[PDB]
């Protein structure tokens, strides 16, 4: 699968984020900025197994989304509102918006219930998605 | 009474039965390869449903025989 998919890059990113905890922050800071990274990681999360188990992808998504408030809000929007990428540009048109799995539920729960400066805003965003939905 | 018990069994087994919508690749794979637990749940559902249908047939036959006698 590593040869025929993009999963190898996600396994490398997971290793960078998780192998040495003391470096996680730095790695997350280096990984958050890249455009369409969260959309791509979500797409790989919701795709059939391609050489990377769901928990590791969830760990990557959570660690990126928690490294700053803006990215956390972007991840919430990707999971709930619009997961498409923000002829060479990434598209990620293939998946319906807002689809839920055990992985997405766990990621959203960790984003909401993780205590840090952005938690309020994240909760706020969550509640917004509720009201808008209603 | 027996058919009510069978219906309760089928009801309790079906209330835990969930059907993933065919709107994503993962659900499509679920339908392509039914997971083992899904297979066991379907076997139990089929057994309970067969019991319910047999008891329903017996109940309707008994009701029609009672109507013949009345």
């Amino acid at each position: 699968q590593v040869s025929k998919t993009s999963i190898g890059w996600l396994r490398l990113l997971h290793h960078c984020l998780t192998h040495i905890s003391d470096l996680e922050g730095m790695m997350a800071s280096a990984a958050a900025p890249t455009a369409n990274l969260l959309q791509t990681c979500a797409a790989l999360l919701m795709s059939p197994y391609c050489g990377m188990h769901s928990p590791n992808i969830e760990v990557v998504l959570v660690k990126i989304g928690l490294q700053s408030t803006r990215i956390g809000l972007k991840l919430i929007d990707i999971l709930l509102r619009n997961c498409a990428a923000s002829l060479n540009s990434p598209l990620l048109f293939g998946r319906l918006n807002g689809l839920s799995s055990d992985s997405t539920i766990d990621i959203l729960y960790q984003l909401g219930t993780t205590q840090d400066p952005g938690t309020k805003d994240r909760i706020q965003a969550l509640l917004k998605w509720v009201s808008d939905s209603a | 009474c027996r058919y009510n018990l069978a219906c309760h069994r089928l009801e309790t087994l079906l209330q835990s039965i969930d059907l993933p919508p065919l709107n994503s690749a993962n659900n499509a794979q679920y339908f392509l390869r039914k997971p083992d637990k899904a297979v066991e749940e379907d076997s139990r559902v089929f057994s309970a449903y067969q019991d319910c249908i047999q008891l329903q047939l017996q109940l309707n036959l008994a009701h029609n025989a009672v109507q013949r006698l009345k």
